[PDB]
RNA sequence: GGAGGUCAACAUCAAGAACUGUGGGCCUUUGCCUAUAGAACUUAUAACGAACAUGGUUCUUGCCUUUUACCAGAAC
C-alpha cells in the first residue's frame, strides 16, 4: 500500500476465477455440429431428391383449391410417425439417413423423429410434418 | 519451502490417507520446532 | 413486525382506493429486482390506472417499485405517487 | 461426539502401524483397551 | 444408476462417479414448512425419470 | 568423498552404444499434434499482509490449533 | 584509435520514454522463477514458481485464472508455443512436460536428461523442442514422438539460457564457462564461439527483428550479431552484477534486471543507459530478497513482467507524458573503457 | 506480392542503389541466362529516378497497424477492469396504521 | 471363361448426419452460388466385433511400514 501508495494497484490473489475445466485456449470448431441437440441436414447438396420434382409441387401452391393439410393423430405406438415414414421413403429417392439395416428394416426408419431426445427416449415429442405432392 | 511442506503433510495425516511410518514421525519434529518458534517469538515481542 | 397481521400489499390498495386508480395483477411478466444486496430479485408486476394511463408497480419487502425512463425499477416513496 | 470417534480409529490405526512384528498377543490386548475405554465411557452412547 | 449412485433391487453396486454430496445449500426453497409430504420419491422412480 | 563438486556431463553418454531396450513409456501416445489457427451493568468489564512464513496470520492459526 | 572515440561523439543516440510501476500482484508462495506470456492475444502470463505451481494470471486486470500443479520441484522454466496450443514447462526434477492448453493437463513428458533441465525454447517453424541444463549439453526433441532426436555436445559446464532462431544457427545457448555458442544442428557441431564474456552468461534475449542476440554477464551486457557472428556493440555497465535476465522490446529497448534489484534500461542500438530504478522490496521482506528473477513484454511491448524473489510479480509500464521536457536520462557520456 | 518480393530482395535507396540494386539481380537471374523481371523493369523504371523511387515507397507499416489495433484493445481492457432503508422503513409504518387501524394522514 | 481359397498386396472404414466426379456463374487456385451423374462397407436404445482384454499419465480413494504386485471410480 504505502510502499506505493499512489498510482500502484497491490492486489493479493489467492483461490481461483474460471473455475480449472476451462479450456484457457478455446478449440477452434470450424464447422456447427447440430448433432448434439438434434440429427438434421445442413447443406443444399444433402436434401434428398423428390423423384417428383419439388419445382413442380411449388407450382400447386399458387391453386388454393389444389392444396391440403392432412394432420395426423392417435395413441401412444399406434403407427403414426412409421406411416409418415412409408409417405416419404415412398416419394424421396435416395436418402442418406437409411442404414442398410433400417431399408430391407428390421428397424424402422424414423424420419420425422428428428431430435435426439425424441430418438432416445424412443417416442415422439414436438410434432413434425412434411410437404410433398402425391399422386392420387 | 520446509514449512510449506509441514503444513502440506500434516493436513494430508489429518485426513488419514495413506501416510507412511516414518513420515508421521519427521513431520511431528518439524511441527514441534515450528511450535517452539512461535514461542520464542511470543516471548521476545513480548519485551520489546 | 411478525406479529402484525396486516400484510403490505393491503396498504398500497386502500392507497389506491383513496386515489380512485385500478391495480391488476398483470399474469405473465416479471421484472428482475435490485435490493441491497449484489443480486436481483424477481418478482410479478401490477399496471395501475387513473382513466386509461397504465403504469407497473412491483412490491418486494415493503416498497414500492416503479421503472425508471430508460428502464429499471426505482423504489419510491408510498405517498410520491401519482401516476 | 466426532472428535473421540477419530481418536478411536486413530488409535487403532496406532497398534497397526506400530505392531509391524510386536505378534498377535500384544496386539489384542491393545485393541480391547481401546475397545473397553471407549464403550465404558461412553456405553450407552454408542450404539447411535 | 452408477451416476447417480443409487441401485436396482438386483442391479450392481458401483462406486459414487461423485464423491461429494457433503456440500448443502440453505435456503428458504427446500423448507419443510413450504412442502407437503404426501408419496415417499422412493429410490426406483428416480431412475426411472 | 562426499559431496557434487561437478555434475557428469551428458557428452559421455553420447558416445555409448545404444541397448534398445523398450520401456513402458516411450510406446505411443498422443500420436498426433494440434494446430492452433440491569443485569448487564453489574458486570466488571465492557460498558494486513506481512511477507514471511513464521511471521504470517494463517500460521499462527495453524500452529494455534494442530497443537492444542 | 581516438578515431573511434570522435565517432562516438557524433550519434546522440535514441530517446525513449522511461518506465514506472502500473501493478503489484502477490500470490506465489515461493519465489517468481520463469514468466511466458499469451504469444497470440496477450491475454495472460504463465508464471513459473519456487512452489513447483504454475499460475495463469490475466493480462489486463491482475487477476488470478488458473493454478497448473504437476511438477515436484521447482520450475525453471516456462515456454508457449505460437502454432500449437501447447504449453512446455520445465523444472529441476529433470524433466520436460507438454501442456495441452485445451483441456489443462499433461500430454507427455520427454525423458533423458542427467540432471535439472534449465530452459526450454520452443523453435518456431520445425515442431521442435529445445531444451537444456545442468547435463551440459542441449537436447533438441522432437515434439511429436518425443524422441530427443539431436544432442548438442559442446559447452564445459552448465547450460543457462537457450533460443531457437528460423534460419542458421538455430540455437543459441549460453554457458557457465562464459560462452555463447551458435550451433548448426544438422551437422550438430559448434558454428561460432563467442568467448568475449567474463564470466558466466546467465541471460540471453533475442531482438525480435534485428535478428542479433543480447547477452549478459555479471558486469557486461553484449549484443551479438547473428549470422557471421560479429560482436555488434557494447552496452555501458558500471558494476549492475548480477544481470538474472533480458528483454528486448520491439521498440528496441532492452532491459536489464539486476540482482541488486536495480532494472537498468537501456537503448538496444546504442548501448546507452537511459534509466536505472530500484524496486521496493516489500512489506516484511529482507533487503537481500530485492531482485528479479525474470522478466518478459507482451506482444505489444508497452508492458514489462517482472518476476521477483519477493514473492510477486510486479507490471511496468512506459510514462506517457515524457518526450523532452523531462525525460532525459543519463544523457550519453562515452568514458574510457 | 511486395517488389522486394518479387525480386526476393529485402527491403531510402539512391537513385544510384537502384541501379546498382538491378545490377545485381541481373547477374543473378538473367533471362538470358535463366516474367519475374518485368516487375523488376518496372520497378527499376521508377527506382532509376530517385524522385520516382522515393513517391513510390512513400505511397510493414501495416503491421504496425496491427500494432495499433493491439494497442486499443489493451487500453480498453485495463481501464475498464480498474433511501431504500428510509423507504421500505416508511411502509412498514404505513402498513402499521392501518392494522392499528389509526387514521392515516394524508400521506 | 465359370466356381471357389482359413492365399497375398494395395486402398478405405466414426463424420456439418457427414461421399465423390462433372457442367455453368462470381471473386481471384482456394472459396461461394447454381446444374448434373454415381454412391460398396459401417451406424439411431448409435457402429466396423450382436463380442471384450491389457497398459501409460493424471487426478480421487481403498488396503496401509516402503517398492513391485494391488483395491475401484473418473479424464485423456
Ligand atoms: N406389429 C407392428 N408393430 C408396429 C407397426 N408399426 C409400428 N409398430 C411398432 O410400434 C411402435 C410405434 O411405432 P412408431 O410409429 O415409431 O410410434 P409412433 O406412431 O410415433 O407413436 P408416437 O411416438 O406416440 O407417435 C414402434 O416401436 C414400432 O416398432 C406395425 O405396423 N405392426
Ligand atoms: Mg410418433
Ligand atoms: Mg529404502
Amino acid at each position: 500500500e504505502h510502499p506505493y501508495g499512489k498510482e500502484v494497484e497491490v492486489l493479493m490473489e489467492t483461490k481461483n476465477t474460471q473455475s480449472p475445466q476451462t479450456p484457457l485456449v478455446e478449440p477452434v470448431t470450424e464447422r456447427t455440429k447440430l448433432q448434439e441437440h438434434t440429427i438434421f441436414t445442413q447443406l443444399k447438396k444433402n436434401i434428398p431428391k423428390t423423384r417428383y420434382n419439388r419445382d413442380y409441387m411449388l407450382s400447386m401452391a399458387n391453386i388454393p383449391e389444389r392444396i391440403i393439410n392432412v394432420g395426423v393423430i392417435g395413441p401412444l405406438h399406434s403407427g403414426k410417425t412409421s406411416l409418415m415414414d412409408l409417405l416419404v421413403i415412398d416419394s424421396h429417392k435416395r436418402i442418406p439417413d437409411m442404414s442398410k439395416n433400417v431399408e430391407l428394416g428390421w428397424k424402422p426408419l424414423r424420419y420425422l423423429d428428428n431430435l435426439k431426445q425424441e430418438i432416445d427416449r424412443g417416442l415422439s415429442i414436438k410434432l413434425n410434418g412434411s410437404t410433398l405432392l402425391c399422386t392420387d | 519451502a520446509w514449512v510449506s511442506a509441514a503444513h502440506y503433510n500434516r493436513e494430508r495425516i489429518k485426513r488419514g490417507a495413506h501416510v507412511e511410518k516414518t513420515m508421521v514421525k519427521k513431520n511431528l519434529g518439524r511441527l514441534t520446532r515450528l511450535w517452539i518458534k512461535n514461542e520464542q517469538e511470543r516471548q521476545r515481542q513480548i519485551q520489546k | 413486525l411478525g406479529k402484525v397481521s396486516s400484510s403490505f400489499k393491503d396498504v398500497v390498495e386502500d392507497y389506491c382506493l383513496e386515489k380512485g386508480y385500478l391495480i391488476s395483477k398483470i399474469p405473465n411478466r416479471y421484472t428482475q429486482l435490485p435490493y441491497g444486496r449484489d443480486q436481483d430479485c424477481i418478482v410479478p408486476l401490477f399496471e395501475i390506472r387513473n382513466g386509461k394511463k397504465k403504469m407497473e408497480v412491483a412490491l418486494k419487502h415493503d416498497i414500492l417499485w416503479v421503472e425508471d425512463s430508460s428502464g429499471t425499477f426505482k423504489p419510491i416513496y408510498l405517498w410520491a405517487l401519482d401516476l | 461426539s466426532e472428535e473421540e470417534i477419530k481418536k478411536f480409529d486413530s488409535r487403532i490405526r496406532g497398534i497397526l502401524m506400530a505392531s509391524g512384528s510386536t505378534t498377535f498377543t500384544k496386539v489384542a490386548a491393545k485393541w480391547n483397551t481401546s475397545l473397553i475405554s471407549l464403550f465404558t465411557y461412553f456405553r450407552e452412547a454408542i450404539v447411535a | 444408476g452408477k451416476a447417480l449412485n443409487n441401485a436396482i433391487p438386483g442391479g450392481p453396486k458401483f462406486e459414487p462417479l461423485y464423491p461429494r454430496e457433503e456440500e448443502e445449500d440453505y435456503n428458504e426453497f427446500n423448507s419443510i414448512d413450504r412442502v407437503i409430504f404426501r408419496v415417499p420419491i422412493r429410490s426406483e422412480y428416480k431412475v426411472a425419470f | 568423498h562426499r559431496p557434487q563438486l561437478e555434475a557428469r556431463s551428458g557428452a559421455k553418454a553420447a558416445a555409448y552404444t545404444p541397448t534398445g531396450i523398450e520401456h513402458a513409456r516411450l510406446l505411443p501416445g498422443h500420436t498426433t499434434l494440434k494446430y492452433r489457427k440491569s443485569w448487564r451493568k453489574g458486570t466488571a468489564f465492557g460498558r494486513g499482509y506481512i511477507n514471511d512464513m513464521t511471521k504470517s496470520e494463517y500460521h499462527q492459526e495453524f500452529l494455534h490449533k494442530h497443537v492444542r | 584509435i581516438v578515431n573511434r572515440y570522435e565517432k562516438l561523439l557524433s550519434q546522440r543516440p535514441e530517446w525513449h520514454a522511461p518506465w514506472k510501476l502500473s501493478r503489484v500482484i502477490n500470490g506465489h508462495l515461493g519465489w517468481v522463477r520463469c514468466v511466458a506470456i499469451d504469444p497470440v492475444d496477450n491475454e495472460w502470463f504463465i508464471t513459473g514458481s519456487n512452489d513447483t505451481t504454475m499460475k495463469v494470471w490475466d493480462l489486463a486486470t491482475g487477476k488470478l485464472k488458473t493454478t497448473l500443479a504437476g511438477h515436484v520441484m521447482t520450475v525453471r522454466d516456462v515456454a508457449v508455443s505460437d502454432r500449437h496450443p501447447y504449453l512446455f514447462s520445465v523444472s529441476e526434477d529433470k524433466t520436460v512436460k507438454c501442456w495441452d492448453l485445451e483441456k489443462n493437463q499433461i500430454i507427455r513428458d520427454y525423458y533423458g536428461h542427467l540432471s535439472g533441465v534449465r530452459t526450454v525454447s520452443i523453435h518456431p517453424t520445425l515442431d521442435l523442442i529445445a531444451t537444456a541444463g545442468r547435463d551440459s549439453v542441449i537436447k533438441l526433441w522432437d515434439m511429436r514422438t518425443r524422441i530427443p532426436v539431436i544432442t548438442l555436445v559442446g559447452h564445459k559446464g552448465p547450460i543457462n539460457q537457450v533460443q531457437c532462431t528460423p534460419v542458421d544457427p538455430q540455437v543459441v545457448s549460453s554457458s557457465t564457462d562464459a560462452t555463447v555458442r551458435l550451433w548448426d544442428v544438422v551437422a550438430g557441431k559448434t558454428m561460432k564461439v563467442l568467448t568475449h564474456h567474463k564470466r558466466s552468461v546467465r541471460a540471453t534475449a533475442l531482438h525480435p527483428k534485428e535478428f542479433s542476440v543480447a547477452s549478459a554477464c555479471t558486469d557486461d551486457i553484449r549484443s551479438w550479431g547473428l549470422a557471421e557472428g560479429s560482436l555488434l556493440t557494447n552496452f555501458e555497465s558500471e558494476k549492475t552484477g548480477i544481470i538474472n535476465t533480458l528483454s528486448i522490446n520491439q521498440d528496441d529497448v532492452l532491459f536489464a534486471g539486476g540482482d541488486n534489484g536495480v532494472l537498468s534500461f537501456y537503448d538496444y542500438k546504442s548501448g546507452h543507459k537511459y534509466q536505472s530504478l530500484a524496486t521496493r522490496e516489500m512489506v516484511g521482506s529482507l533487503e537481500g530478497e530485492r531482485s528479479v528473477l525474470c522478466s518478459t513484454f507482451d506482444k505489444t511491448g508497452l508492458r514489462l513482467i517482472t518476476g521477483e524473489a519477493d514473492k510477486s510479480i510486479k507490471i511496468w509500464k512506459q510514462d506517457e507524458t515524457a518526450t523532452k521536457e523531462s525525460e532525459p536520462g543519463l544523457a550519453w557520456n562515452p568514458n574510457l573503457s | 506480392l511486395n517488389l522486394y518480393d518479387v525480386l526476393e530482395l529485402p527491403t531510402y535507396d539512391d537513385l544510384p542503389q537502384i541501379k546498382r540494386k538491378y545490377r545485381t539481380l541481373a547477374l543473378k537471374y538473367h533471362p538470358d541466362k535463366h516474367h519475374k523481371f518485368h516487375l523488376l523493369s518496372t520497378a527499376t523504371n521508377i527506382l532509376t529516378n530517385a524522385d520516382v523511387r522515393p513517391h513510390y515507397d512513400r505511397w510493414r507499416k501495416t503491421n504496425d497497424i496491427e500494432r495499433n489495433k493491439l494497442i486499443q484493445k489493451l487500453e480498453e481492457s485495463e481501464s475498464s477492469t480498474i433511501d431504500l432503508l428510509q423507504i421500505q422503513r416508511h411502509g412498514e409504518l404505513l402498513r402499521k396504521l392501518k392494522h392499528f387501524n389509526l387514521p392515516y394522514g394524508d400521506w
